[PDB]
């Protein structure tokens, strides 16, 4: 396989539009919803809505309401996102994803756009981490009330997309190594990764799936 | 606030029942459970419409000493006494021809037109004219205020001010010496859970959690709101917002109970009645589905949703608690059936859609 085709950038001026193209193949593109979230240079990620193909549906995050339209084109099976009014704050890299067949988790990611212009709160801990290879670490996760077992853990390595490493705080993922672990209770969750190695070095973010809308945790740097 | 659907996100089992144990919802009363016992009363509010700066006049009293000697004039100060001062104040007022005046006299000057505001939380008065900016207030004890020049003192030509209340008739919810809440005067439910106590023009009454103020007797120890708090105004937006919300649901019941009504006459348990049996606002209340001719419900939790696309993520989708729920044969609870192609079609969601129609894929695209 499945497939998130985007295009590599833009760039725009301030108080223009532009409309970012995301080409679903691999899967059939009424069968899921389309989520976009944007992501600020050395940020987390920010979920801005969905769009239901099949539908036209579209949900929006208060922050994003007259800033991003969602729209569809069926026969190509391409999901369209327009900003218009774009400020300094909007230069950003914007991925397309697809969620799981219940909508919880993210299952796929795109290359990305960045485009240049010229609830929940998951508090993680800690900002950065900086231990050698080969230890073995545990950061944490808190939420802002209970959340039972409703959270996912996401790496990214630079420049690339977020990869899904845990679900639901505990259960694997198959093709993803052995080393990474969680302990969900209430609130409070911990990954833990035993033997540190050298792929291993990036981002990883936290994310609650229990309540509307989505979000995410500040982000945890090795 | 108002929610476009409510999905459960709390579900029992599914047990039979027959026809006539089936009821329309209660969408009055909020997530305030076992609190079902209404009562009409009386209840007070802040008056409908913007409050400007409730003014107070009073008058400053400056007490002189003046000798007079054989056309030279002495000029001396003292500091008055307030109910002399009353009394100079009604002879300047009542027009007294007794108040215009080696020998001394003393008189006493009362500069009439000094205005002030009053604070409607504490009846504090605020004026350049205090040391500060601010008197504590008249209370009996003290009957006049001090000023900056401490040898002459303020006091209010008092006859109103804190006019700023209604009375409104409502419905006091309760189950036995606890009073959870109350339907005000619009219609809507209230709810007295987290409120704090808060003393506004003297009158006790209780903030509520939405920042809306009321002055009723409550059966309970409550505490008091901080010195920081805030009440909102009895804007008529507000009374706006409540007679649309109560228009609705006063609409759909009814609704509700002609598509009951027209259930017992017929014993015809459609998918399209079962829909207006579902309840229209977050709470405990009842789902209800249909079972190989079988009619039965099951205990639920309704929670509000914001979105279609939250509870519709994939293709035959329904998220209720988490997981998409199962169906058999086509249909789920309240009448959520499959649709043609296997996709999830609520009644409330195509009637949304249908609204929006015009939009997208005109389509009016010809041949050759």
């Amino acid at each position: 396989e499945v497939q998130l085709q985007q295009f590599g950038a833009e760039l725009v001026k301030p108080g223009a539009s532009v409309k970012i193209s995301c080409k679903a193949s691999g899967y059939t593109f009424t069968d899921y919803n389309m989520d976009w979230v944007k992501q600020s240079h050395g940020k987390s990620l920010q979920w801005i809505g969905d769009i239901s193909p099949y539908y036209g549906s579209t949900g929006y995050s208060q922050k994003f309401k007259g800033k991003a339209t969602l729209t569809v084109d069926r026969s190509s099976s391409t999901a369209y996102m327009e900003l218009r009014s774009l400020t300094s704050e909007d230069t950003a890299v914007y991925y397309c994803a697809r969620r799981n067949y219940d909508g919880s988790w993210f299952a796929y990611w795109g290359q990305g756009t960045l485009v240049t212009v010229s609830e929940l709160v998951m508090t993680q801990s800690p900002a950065i981490l900086s231990v050698s290879p080969g230890e073995r670490v545990s950061f944490s996760c808190r939420a802002s009330q209970i959340i039972g077992t409703s959270i996912h853990w996401y790496q990214q390595r630079t420049n690339g997309s977020p990869r899904l490493l845990i679900k639901y705080a505990s259960e694997s993922i198959s093709g993803i190594p052995s080393r990474f672990s969680g302990s969900g209770s209430g609130t409070d969750f911990t990954l833990t990764i035993n033997s540190v190695e050298s792929d291993d070095i990036a981002d990883y973010y936290c994310q609650q799936s229990n309540s509307w809308p989505v979000t995410f945790g500040a982000g945890t740097k090795l | 606030k108002f929610p476009i659907y409510t999905i459960p996100d709390e579900l029992g089992p599914w047990s039979p029942i027959d026809i006539h144990h089936l009821s329309c919802p209660n969408n009055l009363v909020v997530e305030d459970e076992g609190c079902t016992n209404l009562s009409e009363f009386s209840y007070m509010e802040l008056k409908v419409g913007y409050i400007s700066a409730i003014k107070v006049n009073g008058f400053t009293c400056t007490g002189v000493v003046t000798e007079a000697e054989t056309t030279t004039f002495k000029r001396k100060h003292f500091r008055p006494t307030p109910d002399a001062c009353r009394a100079a104040y009604n002879w300047k007022m009542a027009g007294d021809p007794r108040y215009e005046e080696r020998t001394t006299k003393e008189s006493l000057i009362i500069i009439s037109p000094s205005v002030t505001d009053l604070d409607p939380y504490d009846k504090s008065l605020h004026s350049r004219v205090f040391p500060g900016g601010k008197c504590s207030g008249i209370t009996v004890s003290s009957t006049y205020c001090s000023t900056n020049h401490d040898y002459t003192i303020w006091m209010p030509e008092n006859p109103t001010p804190c006019d700023i209340f209604t009375n409104s008739r409502g419905k006091r919810a309760s189950n036995g010496n606890k009073t959870c809440g109350f339907v005000d005067e619009r219609g809507l439910y209230k709810s007295l859970k987290g409120a704090c106590r808060l003393k506004l023009c003297g009158v006790l009454g209780l903030r509520l959690m939405d920042g809306t103020w009321v002055a009723m007797q409550t059966s309970d120890e409550t505490k008091w709101c901080p010195p920081d708090q805030l009440v909102n105004l009895h804007d008529f937006r507000s009374d706006e917002i409540e007679h649309l919300v109560v228009e609705e649901l006063v609409k759909k019941r009814e609704e509700c109970l002609d598509a009951l009504e027209s259930i017992m006459t017929t014993k015809s348990v459609s998918f399209r009645r079962l829909s207006h049996l579902r309840k229209l606002v977050p709470g405990f209340g009842k789902a209800y589905t249909i079972f190989n001719k079988t009619l039965m419900e099951a205990d639920a939790h309704y929670k509000s949703v914001r979105t279609w696309n939250e509870i519709i993520p994939s293709k035959g989708c329904l998220k209720v608690g988490g997981r998409c729920h199962p169906h058999v044969n086509g249909v789920f609870f309240n009448g959520i059936i499959l649709g043609p192609d296997d996709h999830v079609l609520i009644p409330e969601m195509q009637s949304s859609l249908l609204q929006q129609h015009m939009e997208l894929l005109k389509s009016s695209v010809i041949p050759l």
